[PDB]
């Protein structure tokens, strides 16, 4: 009868699908999570959304490493980012099977991408309310991170923000962020900018860095790294 | 709100009304038929000088016989035209012989009330005038978006389609000629569109018993019905 | 097609007053004369009686068939049963669609019936779903150690066609090794489905 | 109001108002007349003239050689349920050789608008058949309705006017049975006020269903 | 049609099945986690509906394999069926791989499937949230999966009844360096501030993954010597 | 393997064997061919002891299945335990090599059914069943009596069942007897000491 | 599997999804496709792009084959969705027929994917519409075909989707010439777009693909001199 | 119900299932129909209130065969009686096909009273508006399934309109101590009495399983009993 | 806001499944009342027996039912419901017994009726079944007798004594206040049948009450013959 159905998939008068837009609404809501690109990798640096001195930070809530070469932070709901990241880690494991190279990064993010569109225009379900800072090396773009959100759309950015205070984010970024960034420096970005919308231990980082002989490599930041990162700022 | 599938307290189908309604917004397509075969003439509503005619059609060669004008949403007629040309060479293959008009627009029809909910989500914002040559008789139907096909001498859907019938029912003869039936056809449009009928702007297409076929009006073929009309 | 528990040979054929149905009452385990008392025949209708020739687990299976869709249809016309014509027919259709699927019915099934219109129906379906009506069929060693006892009598007398189908059942007694038992005779008439008593139709042992 | 949103919910007064609609759309059809005697049945329906130059579209169909369906409502609904009619034809004649009952006919299409209106999703059909068979049964006449019923008429009358002509075949009621073809087609076409819109469909025990219109019934129109 | 999810955001950009689900969480029962640094406890009130209710017929603390084990506030019948579905996949990893279902991933299928019963359609969220306590190669860890499938771990917690109240007292009372006993007194202090009259050992359940590694729930002998302890 | 079920006026007696043959070899020489599918519903299983006990296990589902909706659990139960044996028989003819005697009590009294290999049930007084089976064959056609009790029946069948015992290889061990009356089900072991005879019997 | 019937026609006989996707569609970008008798140009405008955006490897502009341009105005996830179609048709085209599909074909099969989110239950329609251009062949004329959120696809001398499409249309209208060569092709273009860009080098990108070619982004320091010659 | 009267498979904040109770007003809305286990058989009555003049009066049967042993009266939604009637008969096929035996009435009614209850207890489908009242001599059995799927087997069972008039006259009578012939008389009297007069024309189709049809379903013979009143 | 919370299987803004509460009260309006209670050596479930009409065949107005030979069900609540439960638990049994091999426990049955509540109050398209099942029975393995009630949410739990319908309140009160590890199989039945008799407030005969009373030497389901449920309704009189 659909008496309840929300039509999650349908089109608002604006030409809007509701949903996403309350998804993109969601994320807003959530913790920051910035990405910057420097000379080689990104910087993924996410505000936890479970934080407090009774909370254990055992694992990265926002944080998850798709692939050897690609990381990804979230913005919103962690629960269906977790499902999306797994959907991703598959999805990058079937293209190292199928081709025996690691996916391209711009294609993880196409694939979580479809994902999220499927659900804005296929079956009645309400869309992944997370927006992914994808960081990830490929041989044709080098290093990229892709801002992508709940319809789907994804694009490629040296640097931007998510989640909550994500427009002064970006102001901050674009006062300061320079191309050819060190690893240093792009993680002094991410933190004074973190800092700046805003705890070492609320915030969690992601570390991509592609280097020429061991490749790229995904490190998300501990407890205490992130604390060292910190405290140098 | 409530299903496609409702029926109104009256007992008309509400999304079947609405889908008429859409038809009614279509672009004019005028069927006479005569001893001789019978004509499509539909209007093409170039909305821009940059859109090319040629691919604005109305009027679909369904085989080599039977062809079909639409009148409403474009794609859907497309979809129908699909249909119809699929059952049309399906027929073809199954039974050696051209498909006959009546079948292909019960066919096509079949597929009118297939939408639902809870398939097509929507009936066909498109009506059908579906002319043809069958065992050398010219056939026309008209087929509306409830999936009602009923044959036809002289009928009109899309914009003008009231208006249309109006002047058909005091210019419209059982024994006119082919010529008589395309000067009729291009009349007809031309008094129940908005702007001027030039070899551009309209589609004319004849399914003739001499030649037994389908043939869509060439640019010639349609100036020269353009210069005969006499206003 | 594997007969394991066979129905032995059968021999209808059409008298003045109805068919009149002839098999032994046993059923063979291979070789083996295993059960004793097993009609051959089942009655699926007041005026239809179904018998069959081979896997006596496939004739109970079709049998099963039949009277499932004659109690669909009898629920449909209000408990009218089929014609002797339909229920062949059906079975027809469904030994044959058995064979299409590979998986056979491994019996010659018999419908020997009077139809509504008082006209003896006697057909019969092959395990490969090949059928034919006539007025006698002969199923399994009923059919080749038949000779023209029945053809020659067929449609004749009740007691010309039983003397035939008795001929034909001594030489299936004498000549079947599967053949077990009195030969019950079932008259298929219009006033219903008798089950004459059997008989025991003994062959000529002076030969020895 | 609330209540007619689907064919599935019933009313506080225990209607299912969706299938009272598709009810509608059908008492809205052309007239359609069935009578029936002790050897011959007869569909007689004013076929529906949408223009002036329109051919009347069919509504008295061909189903089985000793069946025809008068349908009136919706002719694409009709035209499903005749497919659907012609697949128990073709099913029935598999299984048993033999053409299928009226009876079983009208039996299957109320079950199918039955279907239609237990399940959400799915709409009853807005066509109603008058459906004729002359059988083993006998000729037999069922007026089938869109909520998934039918009824076994003598005689009946659907669509718009229906109420004269039902009273004009009360009238003549007790005629029917003994009625020769000949007069069962002129009863039909009498209790049938519109000539050439009226096509009509007659059966009998040994004829088969044959469709006579204008011409072929001008011999009964009188 | 049913495949349409009834839980869908609203326009603050907040899915209202989620918060119901929570809602129903925190009408759903008093449960205490207290992360030791030897081990980890998952501490439940218990009261049962009457005292003809058999407490070992339904146990909220709950083992999902030998090295986990889960607590819930909530509904407790679709607890019971993310507690089949845990130790489902606990036997399936196993199968698998050999060993048991390490805590994060049992802790990470439990947010899995609530987060799925969040998305599809026909369905309401699980309203149940889990405390899961089990060990890891960096120590004991006690986690929490919410309706939504948002998994996080925490040093102590509470969930059901009063839980606003009972995550002060923790905050106030618990200490990183307890041991497995001072874990098990912690939440039974816990749960006597979130339960009004006589806290008995009839009345909780406790579940500790201990130095061993292994979960195993204390009898209510055991229950009742931590609260003359 | 050997299986007599007699029908007699006071109850059903289903002998068997107890020899399950793998080639030359007794895998199971006290083998229980005589499956309970009810207090008073046996199943005597011949052939593939996988196929028998599949089939013996899915007519115990089959008849829970046939009280799912009723509760005269004790009507027609042997007769469709037959019905639902002969159409596993013939369902899965070319994956099951078993025909089953199902014999026992029920509201309708004693009753043996014997579903044979090719999936035919039939209601008899007197079924057999088995390569030890016939070996018994004229035995048990000179020494059944329609009017045998249960004690006159169980004593002939274990008599026949240690015929074809001592005939068969494939038959051996002890005579598995059940007898079920209207009370219920006796089972009773005939072990080879106990046999009325033995293979001295063979010539001799 | 959800199946609502999400497009449905209202009782004035619009399918109110698909103007909610025409809507969709004027809110993305900009493109104008334009063909000279050689050449084919597509100018997408560039979204407004942060210094801290990458600006390559993310313009609406896309080959669906080796003859096939794209690109598309709307929901970009849509039209990504719609452009992986295409392709997929383009391969399978040339999979079941050696010959390259047809831009007519291709136009089609996109018109048709997104006609039949417009009539499949639960699917909403794609809020995109596609300016498929392309050769048929190597003496096939250039063919642009404008492909919208209702299914129906029209091929148009030049065309403009996405928002400013009346004035880009416009400008195209009052600048369009019969035999344009292939810089006069990229100049109607080029300026059609900077008529509504902020900025002319940054905000605009084209893309030309010219007979017996492949899809070819134009040099920034090319597209700026055509840019500067324009003005 | 405020709301709670759409959906079939919704409670009420009471716990009623409206959309079941208005498939109950359905049943109730239709002419009577009521079985009587009499001692020689079972005899389903069914009032046929002739809506036009010109039904046949052989015809539009309330009582179906569902067996050779089990009939079948229906009360209610003629459609959804209809729709039941099939279904137990394909519901006594199954069981049939499955356990090679014929259902009982008991356990038909438990099967087909599954469906009614799938009607209301599983979205999209609509409760049935009918009562189903089987009857089989072989069983002895009497047993009405009511929309909601409540089925009970009774000595005598009525539904429809003016059933609890029908129920207190049949619970004048001691059927089990009188024949299926001698009930008919009873059984016509009583739907006579409860019949109304804005019907001038109709008919009491009478089904009997009794010693005298061997338990088979059989419409009453006109020569025993004339249905047709005017 | 919706007001899907109020007629699905949805979480209301408290929280709370409003369709599961309304299925209790559906479960109440069986207007009878369950009190079975389980000893040591004996389980007896005493459901009062109304039937509304003299023309209803009494045996078919049951609340017991045999789900296994020794499982059975008292269940309370819509009647349509109780009929689905009923063959519902059956069919759990029967495809555990062909799954397991042996018959179900109550305990396990008991879980399997929960889940089916679970997915009704959950599948948002599915009811909750308004059935309150008292499962008991001898379990074997255990040789102790189980008493499991499963409420309509799927609240399912062992009970030493439990109750349903109507007076649910007044006979857990009853009960948990009265109970006691009655030393004989008719002490149990006498305080089952007493415990009804007092909360439902009327003297019962035979014809009134259905009881099931399990022991060790019957301890396959079965209603009580009318005779034996008057010797306990005598016994009950007696004191």
């Amino acid at each position: 009868t659909y008496r309840y159905d929300a039509g999650t998939t349908t089109f608002s008068s604006d030409g809007r699908i509701l949903q996403v837009e309350y998804a993109i609404q969601s994320i807003n809501q959530a913790g920051t999570a910035i990405g910057v690109q420097f000379t080689n990798g990104v910087v993924l640096a996410a505000e936890k959304k479970n934080t407090g001195r009774l909370v254990d930070y055992l694992f990265p809530e926002k944080m998850a490493k798709i692939d050897g070469h690609i990381v990804t932070a979230v913005a919103g709901l962690t629960a269906d980012a977790n499902t999306l990241v797994d959907l991703m880690r598959t999805s990058a494991q079937k293209y190292l099977k199928t081709y025996d190279e690691q996916m391209p990064v711009e294609q993880l993010v196409r694939m979580v991408c479809d994902e999220k569109h499927s659900y804005t225009q296929y079956g009645g379900l309400r869309p992944y309310g997370v927006s992914f800072l994808i960081a990830g090396y490929d041989r044709h773009k080098g290093c990229q991170l892709y801002l992508t959100d709940p319809s789907g759309n994804f694009g490629g950015w040296k640097a931007t923000a998510i989640g909550e205070n994500n427009q002064t984010a970006q102001s901050i970024l674009k006062s300061q962020y320079k191309d050819n960034m060190t690893a240093t420096e792009a993680m002094d970005l991410t933190v004074k900018v973190l800092c700046k919308t805003l705890s070492a231990d609320k915030l969690e980082f992601a570390v991509l860095q592609f280097r020429e002989e061991y490749g790229p490599k995904v490190r998300i930041l501990t407890t205490s790294e992130v604390d060292t990162l910190m405290k140098r700022y | 709100d409530r299903n496609v599938n409702t029926f109104s307290p009256d007992g008309r189908l509400l999304q079947v009304e609405y889908a008429i309604e859409a038809v009614k917004l279509g672009s004019s397509a005028v069927a006479i038929l005569c001893p001789e075969g019978v004509i499509f003439a539909v209007e093409k509503r170039l909305s821009s000088q940059l859109l090319i005619a040629s691919s604005v059609e109305k009027v679909y060669a369904i085989d080599d016989h039977v062809g079909v004008v639409m009148a409403g949403l474009a794609a859907d007629g497309r979809t129908m035209v699909e249909h119809m040309r699929v059952e049309a060479q399906n027929h073809r293959f199954s039974f050696d012989e051209p498909i006959g008009i009546k079948a292909v627009t019960q066919s096509v029809c079949d597929l009118a009330l297939a939408f639902g909910e809870g398939q097509m989500s929507r009936p066909f914002g498109t009506a059908l005038l579906v002319a043809g040559i069958e065992n050398g008789k010219c056939h026309l139907f008209h087929t509306d978006p409830s999936g009602t096909y009923t044959e036809c001498r002289a009928r009109a859907i899309g914009g003008g389609s009231e208006g249309a019938e109006a002047l058909l029912r005091d210019l419209y003869k059982d024994g006119m000629t082919l010529h008589e039936a395309e000067d009729l056809a291009l009349s007809t449009l031309r008094q129940v569109i908005q702007e001027k009928l030039n070899e551009n702007n309209v589609e004319v297409a004849c399914a003739r018993v001499s030649t037994g076929k389908f043939e869509i009006y060439t640019s010639e073929q349609r100036q020269e019905i353009v210069a005969r009309l006499p206003p | 097609m594997q007969v394991i528990t066979a129905s032995g040979a059968i021999v209808a054929a059409k008298y003045d007053g109805g068919i009149l149905l002839a098999s032994d009452l046993s059923i063979t385990y291979g070789s083996m004369f295993r059960h004793n008392n097993v009609s051959h025949f089942v009655e699926v209708a007041p005026n239809i009686i179904i018998g069959a020739s081979g896997e006596f687990a496939d004739f109970q299976t079709l049998i099963e068939v039949i009277k499932s869709v004659i109690l669909q249809q009898q629920c449909k016309h209000n408990g009218e049963y089929l014609t002797a014509s339909e229920v062949h027919n059906y079975i027809k259709r469904y030994m044959y669609q058995c064979r299409s699927n590979m998986k056979p019915l491994s019996c010659k099934v018999i419908v020997a019936g009077i139809n509504p219109d008082g006209s003896k129906f006697l057909a019969c379906t092959d395990p490969y779903g090949a059928s034919w009506e006539s007025d006698h069929i002969g199923t399994g060693f009923g059919k080749y150690l038949q000779g023209l006892q029945i053809a020659d009598v067929v449609n004749g007398s009740f007691d010309d066609v039983k003397k035939g189908i008795t001929e034909v059942f001594r030489a299936v007694n004498a000549r079947n090794t599967t053949a077990n038992g009195k030969i019950e005779f079932i008259t298929v008439t219009p006033q219903g489905i008798n089950h004459l008593a059997p008989e025991q139709i003994d062959p000529n042992w002076e030969v020895v | 109001s609330k209540y007619d949103e689907n064919a599935t919910t019933f009313s506080p007064e225990g209607r299912i108002l969706q299938v009272e609609n598709a009810m509608k759309a059908v008492q809205q059809g052309m007239p359609t007349v069935g009578l029936k005697s002790k050897t011959h049945a007869v569909i007689a329906g004013v076929m529906h003239s949408p223009s002036e130059f329109s051919s009347h579209q069919p509504k008295i169909f061909k189903i089985d050689q000793h069946i025809g369906v008068a349908i009136s409502g919706l002719t694409a609904d009709g035209r499903g349920l005749c497919k659907f009619l012609r697949n128990e034809c073709l099913h029935h004649t598999f299984c048993f050789g033999t053409e299928i009952r009226v009876a079983d006919l009208a039996d299957t299409v109320a079950l199918q608008s039955q279907k239609k209106t237990s399940k959400v999703g799915k709409r009853p059909y807005g066509v109603g058949l008058l459906m004729i068979g002359a059988g083993v049964d006998g000729p037999r006449l069922f007026e089938t309705c869109p909520s998934g019923q039918h009824w076994e008429y003598n005689a009946q009358a659907i669509g718009r006017r229906a109420q004269a002509a039902k009273t004009y075949l009360e009238t003549n009621l007790n005629e029917f049975p003994d009625c020769t073809r000949d007069q069962l087609i002129r009863h039909a076409l009498r209790a049938l006020n519109d000539l050439e819109a009226i096509a009509l469909g007659v059966v009998g025990i040994d004829e088969p269903f044959t469709i006579l219109e204008g011409p072929e019934l001008q011999k009964y129109i009188d | 049609d049913s495949d349409f999810s009834l839980t869908t955001f609203s326009s603050g950009g907040k899915l209202n099945q989620i918060e119901s689900a929570l809602k129903a969480v925190s009408l759903g029962g008093q449960c205490v986690g207290v992360k030791a640094k030897n081990g980890a406890v998952i501490a439940c009130e218990s009261k049962p509906s009457s005292p003809l209710v058999e407490k070992v017929t339904n146990l909220k603390v709950q083992k999902i394999n030998d090295n986990v084990g889960i607590v819930y506030s909530g509904v407790n019948t679709d607890f019971h069926v993310i507690l089949k579905s845990l130790r489902k996949a606990s036997i399936k990893y196993s199968l698998r791989l050999g060993v048991e279902m390490p805590t994060r991933e049992v802790v990470k299928h439990a947010a899995h499937k609530m987060q799925y019963y969040t998305q599809i359609g026909g369905v309401r969220p699980f309203g149940v949230s889990l405390l899961i306590i089990g060990w890891e190669e960096l120590g004991p860890t006690l986690w929490q999966v919410d309706p939504s499938g948002t998994f996080w771990a925490w040093k102590a917690t509470a969930l059901g009844k009063r839980s606003d109240g009972s995550r002060t007292f923790l905050e106030r009372r618990y200490s990183e360096d307890q041991s497995v006993d001072d874990a098990i007194h912690t939440a039974i202090s816990t749960l006597k501030e979130g339960f009004d009259g006589q806290l008995t050992a009839e009345l909780i359940e406790i579940g500790v993954v201990d130095e061993t590694r292994k979960f195993r729930t204390l009898s209510t002998a055991e229950i009742r010597d931590f609260l003359t302890e | 393997t050997t299986l007599l079920a007699i029908q007699c006026t006071d109850g059903v007696v289903m002998a068997s064997d107890s020899r399950t043959s793998s080639g030359s070899f007794i895998p199971n020489r006290a083998t229980n061919k005589i499956t309970e599918i009810q207090p008073k519903i046996f199943a005597a299983r011949c052939g593939n002891a996988a196929d028998t006990q599949f089939l013996a296990r899915a007519v115990k589902n089959y008849l829970n299945a046939l009280n799912i909706t009723r509760e005269n659990t004790d009507d027609s139960t042997i007769l469709v335990a037959s019905n639902v044996i002969r159409s596993l028989i013939v369902r899965y003819r070319q994956y099951l090599s078993a025909g089953v005697i199902v014999g026992g009590w029920d509201s309708a009294g004693p009753q043996v059914y014997s579903i044979e290999v090719s999936g035919m049930a039939i209601k008899k007084k007197i079924a057999s069943n088995g390569s030890g089976s016939t070996y018994i064959q004229a035995y048990i056609d000179q020494n059944y009596r329609e009017d045998m009790t249960m004690e006159e029946a169980t004593k002939f069948a274990i008599a026949a069942v240690t015929g074809a015992i001592i005939r068969d290889g494939s038959s051996g061990g002890v005579v598995n007897i059940v007898q079920i009356n209207a009370d219920g089900a006796k089972r009773m072991t005939v072990r080879p000491a106990q046999q009325p005879f033995n293979y001295d019997i063979v010539k001799g | 599997d959800y199946t609502r019937s999400i497009t449905r026609f209202s009782p004035d006989g619009r399918l109110f999804q698909i103007d909610h996707a025409h809507a969709a569609v004027q809110r993305g970008t900009t493109v104008v496709a334009t063909r000279s008798k050689d050449m084919i140009v597509i100018a997408v405008e560039k979204t407004a792009v942060a210094k801290l955006q990458d600006p390559h490897t993310f313009s609406k502009i896309c080959s669906l084959d080796k003859h096939v341009m794209c690109a598309f105005a709307g929901l970009h996830a849509d039209a990504r969705r719609l452009i992986q179609s295409g392709q997929r048709q383009c391969q399978s085209h040339r999979l079941t027929y050696e010959d390259p599909i047809s831009i007519e074909n291709i136009a089609r099969y996109i018109a048709t994917l997104q006609l039949k989110n417009t009539q499949s239950g639960g699917a909403r329609p794609y809020g995109v519409s596609t300016l498929i251009c392309g050769f048929d062949d190597m003496t096939s004329q250039p063919h642009i075909y404008e492909t919208l959120p209702s299914g129906t696809y029209a091929e148009w001398k030049a065309r403009t989707i996405g928002r400013h499409d009346q004035t880009v249309m416009e400008y195209l209208e009052k600048h369009y010439k019969d035999d344009m060569t292939d810089e006069e092709a990229q100049k109607l273009a080029i300026g059609a777009l900077l008529e509504v860009v902020e900025n002319g080098s940054k905000n605009l990108e084209v893309a030309y693909m010219k007979r017996g070619g492949t899809m070819e982004i134009m040099a920034e320091e090319v597209l700026d001199a055509l840019i500067e010659s324009t003005k | 119900g405020s709301g709670y009267d759409f959906n079939p498979i919704t409670f009420s904040p009471d716990g009623r299932q409206f959309q079941v109770e208005y498939a109950t007003k359905a049943v109730e809305k239709d002419s009577l129909a009521l079985g009587v286990k009499c001692k020689d058989g079972i005899l389903l009555a069914a009032e046929k209130n002739l809506t036009s003049t010109l039904l046949t009066p052989g015809g539009n049967p309330r009582i179906f065969w569902i067996n050779d042993s089990i009939a079948c009266a229906t009360i209610g939604h003629r459609p959804d009686c209809y729709s039941i009637v099939e279904q137990s008969r394909n519901r006594a096929e199954t069981f049939t096909s499955n356990f090679g035996i014929k259902i009982t009435v008991p356990q038909l009614a438990s099967e087909v009273s599954q469906q009614f209850h799938l009607a209301h207890y599983y979205q999209a489908y609509r409760p049935f508006g009918c009562t189903v009242i089987f009857a089989s001599y072989k069983d002895d059995a009497l047993y009405a399934i009511e929309p909601s799927g409540a089925f009970y087997g009774y000595f005598a069972s009525c539904f429809g309109k003016n059933s609890n008039l029908a129920r207190a006259e049949l619970q004048k009578t001691e059927w089990k101590n009188i024949t299926v012939r001698e009930a008919v008389p009873e059984v016509a009297r009583i739907i006579k009495s409860l019949h109304e007069s804005q019907f001038k024309k109709w008919e009491i189709e009478m089904f009997w399983l009794c010693e005298e049809t061997n338990g088979r379903p059989q419409k009453v013979p006109e020569d025993v009993f004339q249905s047709r009143f005017v | 806001s919706s007001g899907a919370d109020r007629y699905l299987t949805v979480f209301s803004a408290e929280g709370r499944l409003w369709q599961v509460e309304y299925s209790f009260k559906a479960v109440k309006q069986a207007e009878v009342t369950a009190v079975a209670v389980k000893s040591k050596n004996a389980v007896c479930v005493a459901v009062q027996k109304k039937v509304s009409d003299k023309l209803i065949d009494p045996s078919t107005v049951t609340h017991m039912y045999r789900i296994t030979d020794n499982v059975g069900a008292c269940l309370v609540g819509l009647p349509s419901d109780v009929n689905f439960i009923v063959m519902l638990l059956r069919s759990f049994a029967n495809n555990f017994e062909y799954k397991q091999g042996f018959s179900i426990p109550v305990s396990i049955l008991a879980q399997m009726l929960s889940e089916r509540h679970q997915l009704e109050s959950q599948l948002v398209y599915v009811r909750p079944s308004a059935v309150s099942a008292i499962l008991f029975g001898l379990d074997g393995p255990s040789d102790s007798f189980a008493l499991y009630k499963i409420e309509p949410s799927g609240y399912s739990n062992g009970f030493r004594a439990v109750a349903c319908g109507v007076k649910e309140i007044e006979a857990m009160s009853a009960l948990e206040k009265k109970m006691e590890d009655f030393e004989t199989p008719e002490a149990t039945a006498e305080f089952t049948l007493s415990t009804l008799q007092t909360v439902c407030g009327v003297d019962f005969e035979a014809q009134d009450v259905e009881v099931s009373l399990l022991t060790r030497d019957n301890s396959k389901f079965s209603k009580l013959p009318n005779d034996k449920v008057n010797e306990i309704l005598h016994a009950v009189a007696e004191k």
